[PDB]
């Protein structure tokens, strides 16, 4: 589960990754 | 009344041609399809085809292709049937009749 | 003994017209059969007011003006009508239908009496008696068709989605 | 005559308008074949009602009813396809589009009102003949109007009726509202000219293609409004086969009727499509038309609104069946 | 004079249960009122078989096993049951409902006789008489709910399109 | 226990399956709140039936029934949102998509069967916790599977059940059919991993954007099939407000339940979305999610099929109401 | 009603122009 580092916050604050 | 008047009987020589007329009175042929049907001695009526006197379009059944030629003229209200290269088998009574162009096939008027 | 008998009669018939609220067509037939035996008529026809006209389809469909002829009068006036001689005709007993209010909703006429000169002036209160059950049943019977019709169209559409 | 008309208003302006559900007018698969005249009018009222047009514009039941009836009586009965049931089937499509297709939520109340009024009257007094004919036969209507001849007339009529007494269904609008509603209505009716649809659709097909199309844009919107008109004007082609079947039978006759005039008064040969004799080349002519005019458009309309897909589905579904037929 | 009287009685009641095919709930009530005056019971409760159990909601809802207790037996066996002493209890007349076939479709029990030691063995044929009209009416009454329910869901969906 | 299960099959495999119309399962606006357990199963059967799956694959009423029941009993009751009613509401969305949204006409019978079976079992044995948690808590399931952990498990389960005796609803398929159906089903269930949806959607959003997207393309199709899964998996967000309201209440609780475990066994701080204390920041968290995950997708789906618009409409309609709320 | 000359045949064979 490696995504662009800019995406990471939004991704996590929703239940993803 | 509405009437279709056909020309008199013809005695013609084999190989020749003859042109029959059918004149309408009391009505106009323009909005009708004029059909011709043949009746051989001791036999039933057989349809030859029709002409739409308004546009001149004609439709012949395959047995009469090159045998019969139908024409019409709405101003004189007369339809014609030309029969060429005549043979013994063409001996018959020929009728012209009319029916509304939008009608499937009822024959309310006959010569 | 007779009076007691025209009730068991009606009790019966009530219970027969009410077993056909399903079909205004079958029901409409029942009303005719029953109405004919009860009064003992040669023939009964039944008209259902369709706005400004009588429709006794009773099988084909027969329209006609709501105020015309016997039916029309009776329908117009909302009151029975007895005929001794009408002039295999002869007599005619014709009566209104009316709903919960007194709104004539249909009309029925019986023709020619069997074993008789006309219609017993008793054959009237008996016809009126019956005629309550005809109005009660026709009224609901139609009111139930309207739904089933509609409700059907409602889903013809919904099965589309 | 005036008498049957006037009782018709009595009976109408006093009947209960059934629900939209009851009337199945929410359906893209809807048919009028079995409705009465009075019923169709009733649907119409339900249309105006359920679009909130009736309440938001202070329409009086009395007036609307008169108006509707007026439009009804101003479609020619003797005319094969382009009669009242066409204006009605269009407006119902239009209505279905806004509701089930969910477009209402995309445009103003002034626009919705205008579309409905337009859809209903887009063909008023249509005399069963195309712009091409009236032009080539030097009808006085061609002398009067320049381009989109018939469509200009349909509007001249629409407006004549709205200015009629007891027909001012718009009477409730501020002068500014009225003023711009009419503008849109004019644009809508003219848009039902197939020639404009063609001379404009390209533009619109690209904004779609390029994922650029956007309603917010004032101009992009009014273009789309044109496209929407066309969409409903020939929605007939998106109907269940048995329906499409039969309505194609009317278009058929009306065309052929014109074809007759072309060779009887004009002394020209009609296009095959209106050449009564060529009735056996119908299905391919239908195919080519659907390809040329239709699929193209209903596709677009779905990209704009997904819930409008049934139209596209029903369209290609009929194309399917015509093609088969064309191959006997 | 009595026999003639328990018909006009029933004729009445037939015509009252049939004016509520609309509402199985109102109808179900009627059946109770009527069933109580006809037999003259202190109280009537009515159970409608819901598959493998009796539901006399009669306002709350009361489930219970279809074969349990008085109701269950009568429902199981499909035959009336009269009780002199049950041991403000006392007696209990309980009877089946059954449909067009003889399929017990519900069950009703009356408790305690007013002006009496128990239930006249006549209060049984009268109860059976009544009980035909209860089965006839409940049967259609439910069969009509099922449609209206369904048909409704059908359009809830169709108005969605 | 085994006893109630087995009579449940008796009663089910002998009841009449009502029509789709009756069951209002053709509706995007459909709700299960008032259905019984037995009813839901019945709908399911109607689903398989009306998709022609039952006839085209020689399914025996007996078997299908057992199978369905099996899936039902393999969703955890104690689990707040991710129970059977979720699998069911998804499959109904899926069903509605194919019918009213008109997609059936766009794909094979093997694909339709696979989507339905997948939709029904996409979350089997879900234990009310996300992939993120199970990974961070070193669940043995994380040791077993690499990526898309839960989704791999959901499938392991689906397959276990299909191989169960008297549950082989696929028994009728040629070995080749079976073989590829299973392939698609695996792809479908895995696609319901939100992480894949994200790591793939970009690709798909462009083919749409660029008016290039085309089903015919084998690969373009199977991508879309993934997107369709997601679309239905969270269709809940496209429901009428009163429904969306209440189902958002369950997701809520289930999240908060995980949040508790995170600080009780894990000793970490939960994201706000699963931080029970922050229940008052729900609506904005909902908004951000709808923006981030949803509108984006349902838009796309409509460009592909117009009749699928109701989903987009219902989505933004709820976004509307959450936003309002977020502003108290 | 002036359109590209290539279009013209199709345009006319349908009722347009
Ligand atoms: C002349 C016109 C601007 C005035 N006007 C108007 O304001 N409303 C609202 C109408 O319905 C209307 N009908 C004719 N004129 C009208
Ligand atoms: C203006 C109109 C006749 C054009 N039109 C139409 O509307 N429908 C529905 C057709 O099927 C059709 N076929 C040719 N022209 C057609
Ligand atoms: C092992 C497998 C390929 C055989 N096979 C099969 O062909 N069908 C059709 C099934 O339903 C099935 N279920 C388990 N194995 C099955
Ligand atoms: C996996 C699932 C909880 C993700 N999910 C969802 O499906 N729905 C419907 C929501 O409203 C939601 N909100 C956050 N996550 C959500």
């Amino acid at each position: 589960e490696a995504f662009n580092h800019l995406e990471l916050h939004e991704l996590a604050q929703y239940g993803i990754i | 009344e509405v009437q279709l008047q056909q020309s008199g009987a013809e005695v013609v020589r084999s190989g020749a041609s003859v042109k029959l007329s059918c004149t309408a009175s009391g009505f106009n042929i323009k909005d009708y399809y004029i059909h011709w049907v043949k009746q051989r001695p001791e036999k039933g009526l057989e349809w030859i085809g029709w002409i739409d006197p308004e546009i001149g379009d004609t439709e012949y059944v395959p047995k009469f292709q090159g045998k019969a030629t139908m024409t019409a003229d709405t101003s004189s209200n007369t339809a014609y049937l030309q029969l060429s290269s005549l043979t013994s088998e063409d001996t018959a009574v020929y009728y012209c009749n009319a029916g509304h162009d939008y009608d499937r096939g009822r024959f309310p008027y006959w010569g | 003994q007779k009076l007691k008998c025209e009730c068991q009669a009606l009790l019966q018939v009530a219970k027969n017209l009410f077993t056909h609220l399903d079909d205004v067509s079958v029901l409409l037939q029942e009303i005719i059969t029953e109405a004919r035996n009860l009064s003992n008529a040669e023939i009964c026809s039944v008209f259902l007011l369709d706005q400004n006209e009588l429709v006794a389809k009773v099988s084909y469909e027969i329209r006609i003006p709501a105020d015309q002829g016997i039916a029309g009068h009776v329908a117009t006036t909302g009151q029975i009508l007895n005929i001794p001689d009408a002039y295999r005709t002869r007599n005619i007993l014709c009566f209104p239908i009316k709903n919960e209010n007194q709104e004539v909703i249909g009309v029925a006429e019986l023709v020619n009496k069997i074993n008789g000169p006309w219609f017993s002036k008793f054959d009237e209160d008996l016809a009126t008696a019956f005629s309550i059950y005809c109005g009660i049943s026709i009224a609901h019977s139609l009111l139930y068709k309207k739904v089933n019709e509609a409700q059907y169209r409602s889903h013809l559409a919904n099965e589309m989605m | 005559s005036h008498m049957e008309e006037t009782r018709e208003l009595q009976s109408l302006a006093a009947a209960v308008v059934p629900s939209a559900q009851t009337l199945k007018i929410t359906d893209f698969s809807f048919s009028d074949f079995e409705l009465s005249d009075l019923e169709t009018a009733l649907c119409t009222i339900r249309m105006f009602t359920d679009l909130n047009l009736v309440q938001n514009f202070q329409m009086k039941h009395e007036v609307l009813c008169r108006w509707i009836l007026s439009v009804k009586k101003n479609y020619r009965k003797n005319v094969a396809y382009h009669n009242w049931r066409h204006a009605f089937n269009t407006a119902q499509c239009m209505f279905a589009a806004l509701k089930a297709g969910k477009i209402q939520n995309k445009l103003t109340d002034l626009e919705i009102l205008a579309l409905l009024i337009a859809a209903l009257s887009h063909d008023l007094d249509h005399r069963g003949v195309n712009n091409s004919y009236i032009q080539r036969s030097e009808h006085p209507l061609a002398q009067l109007y320049c381009h989109s001849i018939m469509e200009h007339h349909h509007f001249d009529q629409c407006l004549m009726i709205l200015n009629s007494p007891g027909n001012q269904i718009l009477s409730g609008l501020s002068i500014e509202e009225y003023k711009t509603t009419l503008k849109i209505i004019k644009q809508a009716i003219l848009a039902t000219d197939l020639a404009l649809y063609i001379k404009r659709r390209g533009e619109f097909f690209e904004l779609i293609r390029k994922n650029q199309f956007n309603l917010e844009d004032p101009h992009q919107k009014e273009l789309f409004l044109a496209m929407l008109m066309t969409a409903c004007d020939l929605s007939a082609i998106t109907k269940p086969w048995p329906i499409q079947q039969r309505i194609a039978e009317l278009v058929a006759t009306e065309f052929w009727e014109q074809g007759d005039l072309e060779r009887t008064v004009l002394q020209q040969q009609p296009i095959p499509m209106m050449d009564r004799n060529k009735r056996d080349e119908l299905p391919k002519l239908q195919v080519g038309f659907i390809d040329f005019v239709c699929t193209q458009l209903y596709e677009a309309l779905t990209h704009v609104s997904e819930d409008c897909f049934p139209l596209l589905d029903g369209c290609r579904k009929n194309r399917q069946k015509w093609q088969a037929l064309a191959e006997q």
